[PDB]
């Protein structure tokens, strides 16, 4: 379920 | 992509590299792009499957910045490689007009999201066709020059302006070949544009204005690449939300649409 959450977000690393 | 720039690692975590797998020697070649919707599904172009129609013809590569042409090695953490479970081509897809150039790939086993991998957003049911004027972005590992010999090892990105369908469809532009389920994007003079290898990848515009991008288009076709008055023609995602929901479930759609 890691792929649920806020869509379309870039640079998830920061 | 012609005339754009190298993307930063993690810049577009929904990008997927769709690679033909030549089974005689286990080598893989980037062929098309796609966008990640959830752990088990990505959105891409139907025409990418005209020749390789079998689930075994492909590898799917996630969280990548660079892809290696012809490699026979698997990828390295944190990149992920997956098999295709199913290819769903729109039932109304027509290669001669490129009408309804859209498909879904079911991924297996499920991808896991994180720092370099994550879902894109789809337009709201209420959004309608995207409106001009806007500056949007495309990304992909397509050709760097119209005449290139190979796709680009480094993921590219470029800003492109949306082009109004009437202008795009006009006499000295595509002159009748644009459909109402298309979006066009680029610049009257060209020089910047998607090319072969970027098909299936996103055309994305920044909501208005969360800090989240929406995949409003899917790279479909063009005449050449980066030519004046021959911009990129994309499939409008908004036009197929019901279709997408019918294959993956309204719930999965709602999950990647930004809050009402
Ligand atoms: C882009 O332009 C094209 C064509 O206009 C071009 O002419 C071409 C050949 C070039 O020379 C250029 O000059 C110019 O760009 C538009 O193409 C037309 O599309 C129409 C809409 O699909 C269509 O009319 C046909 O007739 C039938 C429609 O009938 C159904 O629909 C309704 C009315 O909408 C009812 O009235 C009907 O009884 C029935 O329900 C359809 O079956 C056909 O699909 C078609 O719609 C023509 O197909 C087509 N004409 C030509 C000359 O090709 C195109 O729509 C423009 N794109 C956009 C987004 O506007
Ligand atoms: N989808 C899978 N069952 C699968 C797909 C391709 C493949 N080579 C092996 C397994
Ligand atoms: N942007 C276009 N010129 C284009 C897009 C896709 C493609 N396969 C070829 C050309």
């Amino acid at each position: 379920t890691t792929c649920d959450g806020p869509c379309g977000v870039r640079f998830r690393q920061n | 992509i012609i005339g754009g720039q190298d993307a930063a690692h993690g810049a577009w975590p929904w990008m997927v590299s769709l690679q033909i797998f030549t089974y005689h020697n286990n080598r893989r070649y980037h062929v098309c792009g796609g966008s990640l919707l959830n752990s088990q599904w990505l959105l891409t172009a139907a025409h990418c499957f005209r020749i390789k129609k079998k689930v075994t013809d492909w590898r799917l590569i996630f969280g990548a910045k660079e892809v290696e042409w012809g490699t026979n090695k698997p990828v390295k953490p944190p990149l992920q490689e997956r098999y295709v479970e199913k290819i769903i081509i729109h039932e109304k897809y027509s290669a001669s007009s490129e009408a309804n150039d859209i498909a879904l790939m079911k991924i297996t086993p499920p991808v896991t999201c994180g720092h370099f991998i994550g879902p894109g957003c789809l337009p709201q049911f209420r959004a309608g066709p995207p409106r001009v004027p806007q500056t949007c972005w495309v990304a992909g590992w397509g050709f760097l020059q119209e005449n290139a010999r190979r796709t680009s090892p480094m993921l590219q990105e470029a800003r492109v302006d949306l082009i109004d369908l009437g202008l795009c469809n006009s006499t000295r532009w595509y002159n009748g070949r644009i459909r109402s389920t298309n979006v066009c994007a680029g610049y009257p003079e060209g020089k910047i544009d998607t090319c072969q290898g970027d098909s299936g990848g996103p055309l994305m515009c920044k909501d208005s204005a969360e800090n989240s991008y929406v995949v409003v288009g899917i790279t479909s076709w063009g005449v050449g690449c980066a030519r004046a008055k021959r911009p990129g023609v994309y499939t409008s995602t908004w036009s197929y939300l019901n279709w997408i929901a019918s294959k993956i479930g309204s719930t999965a759609v709602h999950m990647i649409q930004l809050p009402t």
